[PDB]
RNA sequence: CGAUGUCGGCUCAUCACAUCCUGGGGCUGAAGUAGGUCCCAAGGGUAUGGCUGUUCGCCAUUUAAAGUGGUACGCGAGCUGGGUUUAGAACGUCGUGAGACAGUUCGGUCCCUAUCUGCCGUGGGCGCUGGAGAACUGAGGGGGGCUGCUCCUAGUACGAGAGGACCGGAGUGGACGCAUCACUGGUGUUCGGGUUGUCAUGCCAAUGGCACUGCCCGGUAGCUAAAUGCGGAAGAGAUAAGUGCUGAAAGCAUCUAAGCACGAAACUUGCCCCGAGAUGAGUUCUCCCUGACCCUUUAAGGGUCCUGAAGGAACGUUGAAGACGACGACGUUGAUAGGCCGGGUGUGUAAGCGCAGCGAUGCGUUGAGCUAACCGGUACUAAUGAACCGUGAGGCUUAACCU
RNA sequence: AAUUCCUUGUCGGGUAAGUUCCGACCUGCACGAAUGGCGUAAUGAUGGCCAGGCUGUCUCCACCCGAGACUCAGUGAAAU
RNA sequence: ACACAGGUGGUCAGGUAGAGAAUACCAAGGCGCUUGAGAGAACUCGGGUGAAGGAACUAGGCAAAAUGGUGCCGUAACUUC
RNA sequence: AGGACCGAACCGACUAAUGUCGAAAAAUUAGCGGAUGACUUGUGGCUGGGGGUGAAAGGCCAAUCAAACCGGGAGAUAGCU
């Protein structure tokens, strides 16, 4: 169904009865709200746009309140939109909250990575390194030969070099929901999500079955 | 932050006896023999305790019939029920690592005993 | 390791094509003495947002 | 983890001392064996009066890793000092009566039953 | 990498930057104002401001501690006696920073670190 | 031949299909299992060692399998130099001899800062038809595509027995990839302590410098793996080999000529990512500008004065963002950073003083004292009021609705 | 065998597996007696092989401290 | 060829620890080596540490690691003793 | 006593890394071998190009060596570019 937007607060364990460690990750979601509604007689797709969280008065920019004006909304941080499914119609100034996610069983998170910066071959496509010693001359870890001789005389499209590694987006998914805690807002998810402590998430329902 | 200190606090038990390093444990844990709710006891040496409030751990240290078993105890677990201690130790240092090559009697440790 | 032929006027022009110094731009009056000075520096006299900080 | 060459204490009145891991089994390329795998092993050592002798190649079952083994609760049970248990060959069936120091609970796979009903710990 | 990794190392050894702002620190209180090279400026907040707030307290193993560090028994009378008192309100930053221009002779960015007093 | 550096290993690849495994079929000297062979199929996977310079091969033990080949028998402006083509030396052998030998034997310099093409990354300018901020559609492109074992089905079908399924379902692993620090750990020369030698602070006491952090023991945050989660699919469309149904040509027969239906990891989607420079430059929403004049070869002209907005850039504090640019947060209507307060964490009983002891040292005060990057708070200092860029309602033709 | 091409000769020991190594067989292509033969304690920055120890040599690399690489300012090459 | 990590003979030679003119730290005395300031990517160079395994690496244990001192006890085959 | 042993100065140059338009037309750093002798070194003489010298590699003789260097026969000749 519809996703929902929130944000990554560490990550720890809860302990069952059993005994079975199982490590959560905690994303705050705030309260997502419908900022606009598209559909096919001006866009040809039903979808909508949320925004979370607030902003300060004189951060947003006057296009921006502009917009959050005609939907009756508190101005919030970023937006993003989700692809509707056949049948799920909402309106402007809806209220979505985190009620969504009660009785699901798999989610998707979605988010940017935690960008390592300008990493090496090693570091990135895994390449393994070569001889450290053994008369290894200048070339301890470096990639080595990147193509064939003559016949091909050039470097094929999709050859793995060092380049930027992370900050990118990156989706996890089935991650098995353990907790949706209703008041405090926290959605427990099971495993490892991504992005940095304090990055925004797009989390939406198990695609795949 | 905030949200994540109360998930940490509504799990951690509050009965757990203060052990410092060096003190000879007993610790009991739960086993499950298929559906037998065993209660399996382990004496040992507690060799280090890492304090991180909900994540803290201790590790005990015993001597089998011949090989040095040592084992961890994720401090907040509900496999684990009795702390019980029998030595009071005293030895100045926080981590007892060198306990892992001496044997027998230079592997003692002396008693508190205040 | 080498050149193969050397690079005409063209591709020396615009190599030099973003390497083009920037001007400062901008330059702040001072609060109480009305002198000039970069933007977040101190003054020629230490003035500094109508303050004799330097006192030199 | 062991692999291949290794040196591991035979945990079992069987005969032999010393013996070293020639090659982790269980399946392609595989990097190292752990908790409850098999390691087809060779004896580097054994007692005058043994079952097996000097250069014997039989399979055997890693019981002891001085790296540990992990319980699902995030408890490590780290031993000191790597140990097997000697198999027969063509079936599993563990070529000892005795079985010295202690085993770990994930013995429990019904082709080891023998094995922890004859360990003294756990 | 660095990630959420602060303190700077400006291009010396581990041992020469310790010993390096213990040289500074006394310069700048002894002289209350020092015209230096900004990224020392903003690391030598650092440690200054540690030597006075360590200096509020006035006692013999606190004297030790603010000895053990600058190693002088000038800037150590200096502290305790004249900072200590001069402060005792002051609940946060000691010092400030004041960017002036660039040094002459290698184009680098100066700045003037300075205690929040000498209005006498 | 005014130089195209060759064997093998290492690293990294890439394609073909005469297919080694996995997938789908035919036939069988195919009962079942397990096989022989041929057809279709290149999506993915396709060992670790001992020996030799080895390629090759043998042997050991695995694995679902250890494919055959192209690519200067791929790859030295990437590496190694063992081998092989430099000088030394020796054995055998041939030559009277200098020396020779696809006869073997010890020893033996591997150079090059990247202009262009290519490629991986990230930007500056202009374009996009008035300017600007946001959010997407998606042409098109890339990543991903592997599979064992156990159990149920059932010891059923099959079979004289021994043995022993197809199909379908469940669970757990190996390899590989993505992601992340909560756990177990590694580092942690910015935190704490032990200690040898010496020098210095007048000396004792206490601390500091130096000796690879002096040597060591632990260790926060980050980063990371050996650690922990997750992923390959299911499904849909059109098909190959093949199986067909109906049915003529050819009274019958026949999968094909008309017509209809099944059919695989390949193909196209479905999953994830880049992506309107997609010059075919897309769509939606919001915001701002609605001042007068002269000159002229009166044209989408030039020029003056007055206004210069939305927003941007600039500067500053800086960030789990980073080579530099960029991108994200913040600029006092403030929590961006440093400090400070409190807590956490680490190390482990500071110093001083008292007592015991001849003395080293112990005991008490004391789980103290000190504490990096961390968590929650507080404006105490530093992020100044302004200046700078960008305008002044946006061409022509045609049509439909309003007038 | 520093000599043996055919050849990794055959046999035994070491190895889970040994074209090298060690002991021996004699079919010495083409050993051999001062262009010296066979032994040999001592010694070698000598060759070949095995074993204990210890290790990032490796399976498989991760972090960290420094000098360059990188940006700003000054001087300013070279092969082609 | 240079204000070049090179080469050049003789003499004096202090305090602590040490067997010493080795080495560690200092006195007398002389210097910080004629580019600097930042950033803290790959990669290269010189280094520190490392879980489990310990030659599986490779031409070959090359390199690293490790052993290391004084006193005492103890020490084989073989041999020209 | 010793072409004895362990080890600095001093002399030598085996391994590896760096450097290979370098700091240097053969060096640095970490290890290495000899180190009372056939040693090493200062100063000053002797030998000479088909000749010197050589614990013998065709090594060395002014960074040059299977016949040095400088001038002269000399515009050697060149079926070759």
């Amino acid at each position: 169904m519809i996703g929902l937007v929130g944000k990554k607060v560490g990550m720890t364990r809860i302990f069952t009865e059993d005994g079975v460690s199982i490590p959560v990750t905690v994303i705050e979601v705030e309260a997502n709200r419908v900022t606009q509604v598209k559909d096919l007689a001006n866009d040809g797709y039903r979808a909508i746009q949320v925004t979370t969280g607030a902003k300060k008065a004189n951060r947003v920019t006057k296009p921006e309140a502009g917009h959050f004006a005609k939907a009756g909304v508190e101005a919030g941080r970023g937006l993003w939109e989700f692809r509707l499914a056949e049948g799920e119609e909402f309106t402007v100034g809806q209220s979505i909250s985190v009620e969504l996610f009660a009785d699901v069983k798999k989610v998707d998170v979605t988010g940017t990575s935690k960008g390592k910066g300008f990493a090496g071959t090693v570091k990135r496509w895994n390449f393994r390194t070569q001889d450290a010693t053994h008369g290894n001359s200048l070339s301890h870890r470096v990639p080595g030969s990147i193509g064939q001789n003559q016949t091909p005389g050039k470097v094929f499209k999709g050859k793995k070099m060092a380049g930027q590694m992370g900050n990118e987006r990156v989706t996890v998914q089935s991650l098995d929901v353990v907790r949706v805690d209703a008041e405090r807002n926290l959605l427990l998810v099971k495993g490892a999500v991504p992005g940095a402590t304090g990055s925004d998430l797009i989390v939406k329902p198990a695609v795949k079955a | 932050s905030n949200i994540i200190k109360q998930l940490e606090q509504e799990q951690m038990k509050q009965d757990v006896p203060s052990f410092r390093p060096g003190d000879t444990v007993e610790v009991k844990v739960w086993v499950v023999e298929g559906s037998k709710k065993r209660l399996q006891a382990f004496e040992g040496v507690v060799i280090a305790i890492r304090n991180r409030g909900l994540h803290s751990a201790f590790t005990v240290r015993k001597i089998s019939n011949g090989e040095g078993v040592e084992r961890v105890f994720q401090t907040h677990s509900p496999v684990v029920d009795s702390i019980s201690v029998k030595r009071r130790g005293a030895v100045r240092k926080a981590k007892l690592y060198y306990l892992r090559e001496r044997t027998g009697k230079a592997a003692r440790i002396k008693e508190r005993l205040n | 390791a080498v050149q193969q032929n050397k690079p005409t006027r063209s591709k020396r022009g615009m190599r030099r094509s973003h390497d083009a110094l920037t001007a400062v731009t901008s330059l702040s009056v001072d609060k109480t003495s009305g002198e000039k000075h970069l933007r977040h520096h101190i003054t020629a006299d230490g003035y500094y947002r109508g303050r004799k900080v330097i006192a030199k | 983890m062991i692999q291949e060459q290794t040196m591991l204490n035979v945990a079992d009145n069987s005969g032999a001392r010393r013996v070293m891991c020639i090659k982790v089994l269980g399946g392609s390329h595989r990097r190292y064996a752990g908790v409850g795998d098999i390691i087809k092993i060779t004896i580097k050592e054994a007692i005058p009066r043994g079952k097996v002798k000097k250069g014997d190649v039989l399979k055997a079952v890693v019981v002891r890793t001085k790296k540990g083994v992990r319980r699902p609760d995030g408890s490590v049970i780290r031993f000191d000092g790597n140990a097997c248990v000697l198999l027969n060959n063509n079936s599993e069936q563990p070529i000892g009566t005795r079985i010295f120091g202690p085993v770990t609970r994930e013995l429990r796979s019904e082709k080891f039953m023998k094995i922890i009903s004859l360990a003294p710990e756990v | 990498m660095r990630h959420r990794k602060s303190g700077r190392q400006l291009n010396r050894n581990s041992s020469h930057r310790q010993a390096m702002f213990r040289n500074m620190a006394g310069s700048l209180v002894r002289h209350e104002i020092i015209k230096t090279t900004l990224p020392k400026a903003k690391e030598l907040r650092r440690v200054v401001e540690p030597l006075i707030t360590l200096a509020k307290t006035d006692s013999v193993a606190n004297r030790r501690l603010a000895f053990a560090r600058t190693r002088d028994n000038e800037i150590v009378a200096k502290l305790f006696n004249e900072l200590g008192p001069r402060f005792a309100s002051r609940a946060g930053g000691y010092t400030r920073i004041l960017k002036c221009g660039f040094r002459a002779g290698d184009n680098a960015p100066m700045a003037y670190i300075e205690l929040v007093d000498r209005s006498e």
